[PDB]
């Protein structure tokens, strides 16, 4: 077909990111995946006249054994935003976040559309070699690539033709496309939903597009409150911490009255000294916590601002997080629990990212509590998504205290 | 020759046009030179004549070559270059000898490489220079290039790209002949016999000949040793080139540096190399010729290093069918060394880690840092992460990782008792210390003065308030905790309101850059039970309120 002319954000230039070192098997795995993408003519070898580079990795399928190529187009996406967002934007359904949602990988569907011959140089990538004993294999895309948010946008046309029949015959089933994935949601019963899915897989199949699984239940995604203890005992130590956390709960969740519980059994007593109880207190613990159960009044999602995900390590496979646009203005807090610390953190990121895509339709930027070099060395060892969120590394302060 | 090989198309940065630098007049002897030289090249095909219908001109010079027998032709391309397109780097890494597979190795060197390769036609017109005529009279001979000019941006890029495409077939034919191409040279090795090897070599030279690429005859230079990139490679082993310690009277900064440099370079295969004492001496903007008297430790360190180098030590080559074991040893303070091997003690490569990583850090953290570093290095060199052998207890490690705020991993590892063992030098209780004073430390200070009173107050009436001079509002909160530890028992409950103070201590630091913080540590290592709590600073809570009063009142 005719290629959709693509252009970069004027003033900006193609990606020039280095290829992070890979382990033997991921190399061998890729030189095989790319050697076949060459037969099929989806990518072509390139010359030194290409000054560009975008990194790539090999991850494992849905826990199977067939490696997948994962190109990190995180940069080129930015250099292309104007294109994939305003020009050919893809609408997000507010209904999706409301009994079941299946995620289907309509990815292979892009390698069928040519890519503007004038844009292919911007998708160059390199397959490194151990110990640098060899130049290093270079390539570029001739067809729409998979990590590139640009792909969905161009393919957003053909896609509609495919789904159309299925949509016209199921006016109540929601379909959302998001960079490589198709999100199908319905209020039906598991059996009726699950069936309707297969039904869709067949429509897809007729356009040369096989499918998988993986079911999310959005209507049961709930907020993670900021808990307040409730022990029968009570030490000066305990009550102090209680007034410590309640303090925090004020720079957010406006209305948290801590006046009564404060100045409580004060003076200069030993931390141990067990203490009584008050009636203003009994009422303040409850009066406040009740405010802590509900969402922050005054906070609303802002389509123009970035979403941020902050994750704290709670200990014992416990991880707590928060999604917000303006510090301490939580659009949502949550949890994640149940081997390696890195193995769990990446797990949580994807869960969170997935939830973010369903609700706001965009991935958040993670402020990750780990050492940069460590993350980079292993994230791709447990990663299974086809997208890669933005991420900065932070040093979690003595705030793990409160669950937020 | 001029390899038939296709040419790499190239062009100038988009919003730009060729160079047009005027040709400054050269002396008569120089003009003769360039004429004897160019005329020569032209007969070779490396350059061709062009007329005044070529608005592109790049300066030309000549300088006496080796001892001045023959002249050389320097074509200051700086202009063409700043306008040429950016290319893909020639190398983004170097083979580490330790990652090379261990019979026959010889090195062929491409004669006139850059010149034995064609240049994209549509671009030739830009590499047009000119030979002046005895004081700018006659016009001059105009010339352009048909092969890769020397000092040009894309000559290394395009030469390599080609030399690679030319080897592809031969390599495919002999997947048993490892071929590494470093610039103008080609390192070729195999597990054949000196006879069957040289046979292949020829076949290669021939294959190369069929592509305009000329190569040595009996001057193969093969004969390992192989002095390459600082190393001395042999077919069976490797090592750093000869390191020789000057051993002189007085040392200048310039001297201490070159030394630190050989030593760092030696530490790749030589275990034990220490440079902490020597580096110290290089602190503070010091003249490059300034002599520096050696301290005790330095004088000694140079000794131990001198010792480690008296006898040659060689590394061994990598074997894919075996694992990699890496053992890390804690040398002195904040100093770590490690060895990587496959066969017990036949080191593949050595190394040392000393990075600081801010102030406030403890051995477990550092060891995790050294493990990370070594891992990265092993993925690049050997394509896989080694199995570690650490001088830390699985207990000390698990106890430290499961409580820390930061996420931490660490590849398969085993213990190995090689003292000094690693350990946490003190813990912080989770639940208060019943029957044990409760110091409420606090601090403050005037900002447009830098004066503050640090102090505390207990549940036993005690209350001290020592004044400070030139302290930040923080030190006065971190100094109040140092007090609470002095005039305190072997078990104490300190209550601070300095997130800043609570942060530093909470992360069991066992060494620091803050002298106070180091003091606050000795204490902690001496107490027998400490508990740290925080409460809203200056918010007015029973306790902090009271100390806050005699602390802030006056001098605030
Ligand atoms: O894999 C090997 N083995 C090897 C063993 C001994 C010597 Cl000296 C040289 C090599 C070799 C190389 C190289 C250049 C970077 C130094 C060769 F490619 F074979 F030349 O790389």
């Amino acid at each position: 077909i005719e290629t959709v002319p693509v252009k970069l954000k004027p003033g900006m230039d193609g990606p020039k990111v280095k290829q992070w070192p890979l382990t033997e098997e991921k190399i061998k795995a890729l030189v095989e995946i790319c050697t076949e993408m060459e037969k099929e003519g989806k990518i072509s070898k390139i010359g030194p006249e290409n000054p560009y580079n975008t990194p790539v990795f090999a991850i494992k399928k849905k826990d199977s054994t067939k490696w997948r190529k994962l190109v990190d187009f995180r940069e080129l996406n930015k250099r292309t935003q104007d294109f994939w967002e305003v020009q050919l934007g893809i609408p997000h359904p507010a209904g999706l976040k409301k009994k079941s949602v299946t995620v289907l990988d309509v990815g292979d569907a892009y390698f069928s559309v040519p890519l503007d011959e004038d844009f292919r140089k911007y998708t160059a990538f390199t397959i490194p070699s151990i110990n640098n004993e060899t130049p290093g294999i270079r390539y570029q895309y001739n067809v729409l690539p998979q990590g590139w948010k640009g792909s969905p946008a161009i393919f957003q046309s053909s896609m509609t033709k495919i789904l159309e029949p299925f949509k016209k015959q199921n006016p109540d089933i929601v379909i959302y496309q998001y960079m490589d994935d198709l999100y199908v949601g319905s209020d039906l019963e598991i059996g009726q939903h699950r069936t309707k899915i297969e039904e869709l897989r067949q429509h897809l199949l007729r356009w040369g597009l096989t499918t998988p699984g993986y079911e999310l239940h959005p209507d049961k995604w709930t907020v993670q409150p900021i808990v307040l203890p409730e022990k029968d005992s009570w030490t000066v130590n305990d009550i102090q911490k209680l007034v410590g956390k309640l303090n925090w709960a004020s720079q957010i969740y406006p209305g948290i009255k801590v006046r009564q519980l404060c100045k409580l059994l004060r003076g200069t007593k030993a931390l141990t000294e067990v203490i009584p109880l008050t009636e203003e207190a009994e009422l303040e613990l409850a009066e406040n916590r009740e405010i802590l159960k509900e969402p922050v009044h005054g906070v609303y999602y802002d389509p123009s601002k970035d979403l941020i995900a902050e994750i704290q390590k709670q200990g014992q496979g416990q991880w707590t997080y928060q999604i917000y646009q303006e510090p301490f203005k939580n659009l949502k807090t949550g949890k994640y629990a149940r081997t390696n610390d890195v193995k769990q953190l990446t797990e949580a990121v994807q869960k969170i990212t997935t939830e973010s895509i369903v609700i706001w339709g965009k991935t958040p930027k993670f402020k990750l509590p780990i050492q940069k070099e460590t993350w980079e060395t292993w994230w791709t060892e447990y990663w299974q998504a086809t997208w890669i969120p933005e991420w900065e590394f932070v040093n979690t302060p003595p705030l793990v205290k409160l669950w937020y | 020759p001029i390899s038939p090989i296709e040419t790499v198309p190239v062009k100038l940065k988009p919003g730009m046009d060729g160079p047009k630098v005027k040709q400054w007049p050269l002396t008569e002897e120089k003009i003769k030179a360039l004429v004897e030289i160019c005329t020569e090249m032209e007969k070779e095909g490396k350059i061709s004549k062009i007329g005044p219908e070529n608005p592109y001109n790049t300066p030309v010079f000549a300088i006496k070559k080796k001892d001045s027998t023959k002249w050389r032709k320097l074509v200051d391309f700086r202009e063409l270059n700043k306008r040429t397109q950016d290319f893909w780097e020639v190398q983004l890494g170097i083979p580490h000898p330790a990652g090379l597979k261990k019979k026959s190795v010889t090195v062929l060197d491409v004669g006139d490489a850059y010149f034995s390769v064609p240049l994209d036609e549509d671009f030739r017109k830009y590499t047009a220079f000119t030979i002046p005529s005895i004081n700018n009279e006659t016009p001059g001979i105009r010339y352009q290039y048909n092969v890769l000019p020397q000092g040009w941006k894309g000559s290394p890029a395009i030469f390599q790209s080609s030399m690679t495409k030319i080897l592809e077939p031969f390599k495919k034919q002999n997947p048993d002949i490892v071929i590494y191409q470093y610039m103008d040279d080609l390192y070729v090795g195999s597990d054949l016999e000196i006879g069957q090897h040289r046979t292949k070599i020829e076949e290669l030279r021939q294959h190369l000949l069929r592509w305009g690429l000329t190569t040595p005859d009996k001057k193969h230079q093969k004969e390992p040793p192989f002095l390459w990139m600082g190393y001395e490679l042999h077919p069976d082993k490797w090592t750093v080139q000869p390191i020789v310690l000057p051993e002189k009277d007085s040392w200048t900064v310039n001297d201490i540096q070159k030394l630190v440099g050989k030593l760092n370079w030696a530490s790749q295969i030589y275990p034990g190399i220490k440079v902490r004492q020597l580096c110290k001496l290089l602190r503070g903007t010091k003249a490059l010729t300034e002599v520096i008297p050696l301290t005790e430790e330095a004088e000694l360190e140079l000794a131990e290093n001198r010792e480690i180098l008296k006898e040659p030590v060689h590394g061994v080559y990598y074997d894919p069918s075996k694992d990699l074991i890496a053992e890390i040893q804690k040398q002195g303070q904040g100093q770590w060394t490690y060895q990587i091997y496959q066969e017990p003690f036949k080191n593949l490569k050595t190394g040392k880690y000393a990075r600081m990583r801010g102030a406030h850090t403890n051995d477990v953290k550092q060891l995790t840092e050294a493990v990370q570093k070594i891992t990265t290095e092993s993925i690049v060199i050997w394509g896989k992460t080694p199995k570690f052998k650490l001088p830390i207890q699985k207990e000390t490690w698990e106890t430290w990782w499961t409580e820390y705020w930061q996420a931490t991993w660490i590849p398969e590892w085993e213990f190995v008792n090689t003292p000094p063992l690693v350990k946490l030098w003190y813990q912080l209780e989770k639940e208060p210390i019943v029957g044990a004073e409760t110091f409420y430390v606090d601090g403050a200070a005037n900002r447009e003065t830098k004066l503050g009173k640090a102090g505390y107050v207990t549940n036993k009436g005690r209350q001290k308030v020592v004044p400070l001079t030139n302290t930040t509002n923080q030190k006065t909160q971190l100094q109040a905790i140092y007090l609470a530890l002095q005039d305190s028992g072997l078990e104490v409950n300190i209550v601070t309101d300095s997130q800043y103070a609570l942060g530093i201590i909470q992360a069991q630091p066992d060494k620091s850059e803050s002298e106070l913080v180091n003091q606050i540590i000795e204490q902690l290592i001496k107490k027998e039970k400490v508990y740290l709590a925080w409460v809203p600073a200056h918010k007015g809570i029973g306790g902090n309120e009271q100390v806050d009063k005699l602390v802030s009142a006056g001098i605030r």
